[PDB]
């Protein structure tokens, strides 16, 4: 609701109190004293405050939804990055001017259809961010059209590797693939390091799938990122690519338990009393 | 061919290839008003 | 705008080109019918 | 980088990809 | 350069307690422009063996976080002083000295009294009222902010680059700061 | 049942009644435009050879600009 463009439009246009137009039932429960908490809080008002609320209740005042319907649209354009936040007042007066030149019963109905349409489109984008798959599956499958589907040797290792390659981009919503000129790439996160080169890695691994000092370090970076998404039976045991994928799974598991060992040794080296400079260097040389 | 000629771009890859691919897309878009083309050396190899 | 010019012993003029978008859109919907819509901006004049 | 490029129509007016570096020397 | 890059070493700011911004390790570079393939290949295997250590040192020591160099570290992720509680042995019995003095005795100097066997001991919390958050110290800047080995640099679309290497970049503004 | 209070909408500013001028607010129906031969002297560069029968006058009458 904090990211809802019509809840945010109600927090910027609608009053923060109980008027007798937007909240007719909640103020008639208070005029007629049938409220659970403090029923007699309306009898204790002056006639200027008490009779002016009765008149707005038995014959309520009409209002314009047009500034509220447009502000729900502007606050969804500013949320789906269609406009800048600095342009939020520029396009608000630009849209209010257009629905004033062309105001009709059709347009006010069409703004009522479009404020339900932008509630969906804000939520559809925020679902697509947390899923994180649609921008990557169409560009990884576009990569794999370029790569051949039949290697000469080790096709069993190759078709499970590229199936685990689809498992990184699916089971990590921040990861993405794209193109920049000839080659394609893979970032493990938005605005993060460890960017592998897919067109350079698969022109390096091609010719190494059945071999059983020769690897480019981005191919080894690819074999490090693909390692937690690869089973022991996904690739072979004797194959040099399969021998490394088991070796990189042990390196991740050792770096996962040297992380917990680091948090234990440095915790009991401060309380026991050591140099804080040398507690942090002798621990790494014990763990690396 | 030689690791010091590939470093100084006497031989090797052209500026579309050894540069960072975002700098190539930056120079391709800002070319008409801020040219980055003559700042980088292309090796021509017979 | 405030210009400063060299003095001349002659009545001279000042020809400032306020560059606009002087645009025509010609629409011929029927046979023998030509109907244009003009628009220029900022110095606003035309059918649009 | 299409927000840095001028818009001929609604497409970004980009340069070529391989026109990034120079290669001219005194006869070569 | 893309396969075996130079690591971005982080600049600390001791005042804000954040990282200023990372530039590459230009000042620890090794000069093989006078070497041949018998020794350029041996130095490039040392540039790459160093980059394997820094990815191994970051997997051990760096806290896993989404935004590289955040602007407000949470209180659960900052090293905080948690001392032992202070045990105070209170020197004097208060209501046993207002009865000696009302009886006419002048007390002067200073169990600890000969006229009172009572002894009060107070145990107080030494640590702060609220846990501290916002900025890491020097020793936690050493543990985190291991120099970033940034393979295939700046290959993505704009906005997916490390902008937090830049010392002018506000993360919550997504803009580089100016002089005003 | 709460009372159905219908929304009070505004008429279109650029509607069918609109006598719209570019540099001012859009007026609506039954304005007056004036074709006076005194303002044909205010633009005198058009009519050097025109009497008060045949003449080129102006209608705009916005006092910000000039006589012409």
């Amino acid at each position: 609701d904090a990211t809802d463009p019509a809840v945010r439009a109600a927090l910027q246009s609608q009053p923060s109190g109980l008027n007798s137009t937007d909240d007719w039932r909640q103020v008639m429960d208070r005029i007629m004293s049938l409220t659970a908490r403090n029923p007699d809080a309306f009898r204790q008002q002056p006639q200027a405050n008490r009779l002016s609320a009765i008149l707005e209740a038995v014959v309520p005042a009409r209002a314009n939804p047009t500034h509220e319907k447009v502000l729900a649209i502007v606050n969804a354009l500013a949320e789906n990055r269609a406009i800048r936040p600095d342009e939020a007042g520029l396009v608000y007066d630009a849209l209010l001017q257009r629905v004033a030149r062309y105001n009709s019963g059709n347009v006010q109905t069409n703004l009522d259809r479009l404020v339900g349409d932008v509630r969906e489109a804000v939520a559809q984008r925020e679902r697509a961010q947390q899923q994180g798959n649609l921008g990557s599956m169409v560009a990884l499958n576009a990569f794999l059209s370029t790569q051949p589907a039949n290697v000469p040797r080790g096709q069993e290792d190759y078709t499970n590797f590229v199936s685990a390659l689809r498992l990184m981009v699916t089971e990590t919503p921040q990861s993405e693939v794209y193109q920049s000129g000839p080659d394609y790439f893979f970032q493990t996160s938005r605005q993060g390091l460890q960017t592998v080169n897919l067109s350079q890695a698969f022109k390096n691994l091609q010719g190494l799938w059945g071999v059983r000092s020769l690897l480019t370090p981005n191919s080894r970076l690819l074999l490090l990122l693909i390692a937690p998404f690869t089973d022991s039976g996904s690739v072979s045991r004797d194959t040099y690519l399969g021998h490394l994928l088991t070796l990189y799974r042990e390196a991740i598991g050792q770096a996962h338990v040297d992380e917990h060992t680091f948090q234990e040794i440095t915790s009991v080296s401060r309380a026991l009393g050591q140099e804080d400079t040398g507690s942090l260097e002798a621990t790494l040389n014990y763990l690396l | 061919m030689m690791p010091q000629w590939s470093y100084m771009h006497i031989s090797g890859q052209d500026a579309s290839e050894y540069l960072s691919p975002g700098l190539v897309q930056f120079a391709r878009a800002t070319e008409t008003y801020f040219s980055l083309n003559n700042k980088f050396r292309n090796p021509t190899v017979a | 705008m405030t210009f400063e010019v060299d003095p001349m012993d002659e009545p001279t003029l000042l020809y400032v080109l306020f560059e606009v978008f002087d645009v025509v859109r010609v629409h011929r919907p029927h046979r023998g019918v030509i109907e244009t819509v003009y628009l220029r901006t900022p110095f606003s004049a035309g059918n649009a | 980088f299409a927000s840095l490029a001028p818009r001929h129509g609604s497409r970004p007016f980009m340069g070529n990809w391989q026109d990034i570096g120079t290669s001219n020397m005194s006869g070569g | 350069s893309k396969e075996i890059p130079t690591p971005y070493m982080w600049s600390y700011q001791p005042q804000m307690g954040l990282a200023a911004g990372a530039a590459q390790d230009y000042s620890t570079r090794i000069n093989y422009m006078s070497a041949g393939p018998h020794m350029i290949s041996r130095v490039n295997g040392i540039r790459a063996h160093r980059n394997r250590i820094l990815l191994e040192q970051a997997a051990i020591t760096t806290t896993p976080r989404n935004n590289l160099n955040p602007r407000s570290w949470p209180a659960a992720l900052v090293y905080q002083e948690s001392p032992a509680p202070t045990t105070v042995v209170l020197p004097r019995d208060a209501q046993a000295e207002v009865q000696m003095t009302n009886s006419g005795a002048q007390l002067a100097g200073g169990g600890r009294p000969s006229f009172t066997p009572r002894q009060a001991i107070l145990t107080l919390q030494t640590s702060s009222s609220e846990p501290r958050s916002g900025g890491i110290g020097t020793l936690q800047f050493i543990e985190e902010f291991v120099p970033s080995v940034y393979f295939n640099p700046f290959s993505g679309p704009p906005g997916h680059y490390p902008d937090q290497f830049i010392p002018n970049f506000d993360a919550v503004k997504d803009s580089a700061d100016g002089y005003d | 049942d709460p009372p159905f209070v219908p929304p009070r909408y505004l008429r279109p500013t650029g509607g069918r009644n609109s006598i719209r001028y570019s540099e001012l607010a859009p007026l609506f129906d039954t304005t007056r435009v004036y074709l006076v031969d005194n303002k044909s002297t205010d633009v005198a560069s058009l009519n050097y050879q025109n009497d008060h029968s045949n003449f080129l006058t102006t209608v705009i009458q916005n006092n910000d600009y000039s006589p012409g």
